[PDB]
C-alpha cells in the first residue's frame, strides 16, 4: 500500500 | 509557479468549529492526492489528513490526534480541498498547509489557527560553509528506511514558507536545483547537498510513509556560514 506514487 | 492558497483560519475559542480552503493551479489537480499538515512550535510538523482520487471513491485518512473531529473533502471541478475541524483544543494551534504531489512538492503559504506511535528522528542542527557536500538523515523508530516508506525531504525558509525538495526516496521534485539529492544510507534516508549555497540555509524535515499515514520528522537546523 504506496502513497501518491505519481510522477509529479 | 504552481500555487496553493489556503483560507479561513483565525482565532477561535475552545469547543469551536472552523472549515480551511485550499485552491490549487497550475497543475492538474485532479490526478494528486492533497494532504493537511500543521506546523506548531511544540509538536513540530505534524500530517493531519490526505485525500485520494475520484477513482479511489475519494477515500481518506486521519492522524489519530484529530479522528472523529476533521473531515478532508475536496472540489475537483473548483481545484479545491478542504479541511472542516470540530471540535477544536489549545493543541490544534498551528499554521495549516495544504500540500501533495509526488509527494509533497507544492505547499501553501499557510493559514494559522489559534485556539485560546513513530518517531522519526533527524539531526537538530548541522553547519556547514559554501561549496561543501553536507548529508541529513532521517532515522525510523520501527527500523530500517526502505524504498516503501516513499522518503520526502522538504524544505522550510522564511516565513514558514514550505517547498517540497525530493519524494520516493530520490525523486528530485520538477524545478529543485541540482545540487540537492536522495538516498538511503545505514538504513536511513538522506538528504544530500553537493555543493551547499548561502540561501540553503534552511530547515530541513523528511517525511516517511507508514501503509496509509505520514510522519514527519522533527527537523534539521542547516547553517551555511562564510
Ligand atoms: C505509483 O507507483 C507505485 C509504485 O511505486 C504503484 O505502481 C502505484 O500504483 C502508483 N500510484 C499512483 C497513484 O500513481
Amino acid at each position: 500500500s504506496a502513497p501518491d506514487t505519481r510522477p509529479a | 509557479q504552481v500555487q496553493l492558497q489556503e483560507s479561513g483560519g483565525g482565532l477561535v475559542q475552545p469547543g469551536g468549529s472552523m472549515k480551511l480552503s485550499c485552491v490549487a493551479s497550475g497543475f492538474t489537480f485532479s490526478n494528486y492526492w492533497m494532504n493537511w499538515v500543521r506546523q506548531s512550535p511544540e509538536k513540530g510538523l505534524e500530517w493531519v489528513a490526505e485525500i485520494r482520487l475520484k477513482s479511489n471513491n475519494y477515500a481518506t485518512h486521519y492522524a489519530e490526534s484529530v479522528k472523529g473531529r476533521f473531515t478532508i473533502s475536496r472540489d475537483d471541478s473548483k481545484s479545491s480541498v478542504y479541511l472542516q475541524m470540530n471540535n477544536l483544543r489549545a493543541e490544534d494551534t498551528g499554521i495549516y498547509y495544504c500540500t501533495g504531489v509526488g509527494q509533497f512538492a507544492y505547499w501553501g503559504q499557510g493559514t494559522t489557527v489559534t485556539v485560546s506511535d513513530i518517531v522519526v528522528t533527524q539531526e537538530s542542527a548541522l553547519t556547514t560553509s559554501p561549496g561543501e557536500t553536507v548529508t541529513l538523515t532521517c532515522r525510523s523508530s520501527t527500523g530500517a528506511v526502505t524504498t516503501s516508506n516513499y522518503a520526502n525531504w522538504v524544505q522550510e525558509k522564511p516565513d514558514h514558507l514550505f517547498t517540497g525538495l525530493i519524494g520516493g526516496t530520490n525523486n528530485r521534485a520538477p524545478g529543485v536545483p541540482a545540487r540537492f539529492s536522495g538516498s538511503l544510507i545505514g538504513d536511513k534516508a538522506a538528504l544530500t547537498i553537493t555543493g551547499a549555497q548561502t540561501e540553503d540555509e534552511a530547515i530541513y524535515f523528511c517525511a516517511l510513509w507508514y501503509s496509509n499515514h505520514w510522519v514527519f520528522g522533527g527537523g534539521t537546523k542547516l547553517t551555511v556560514l562564510g
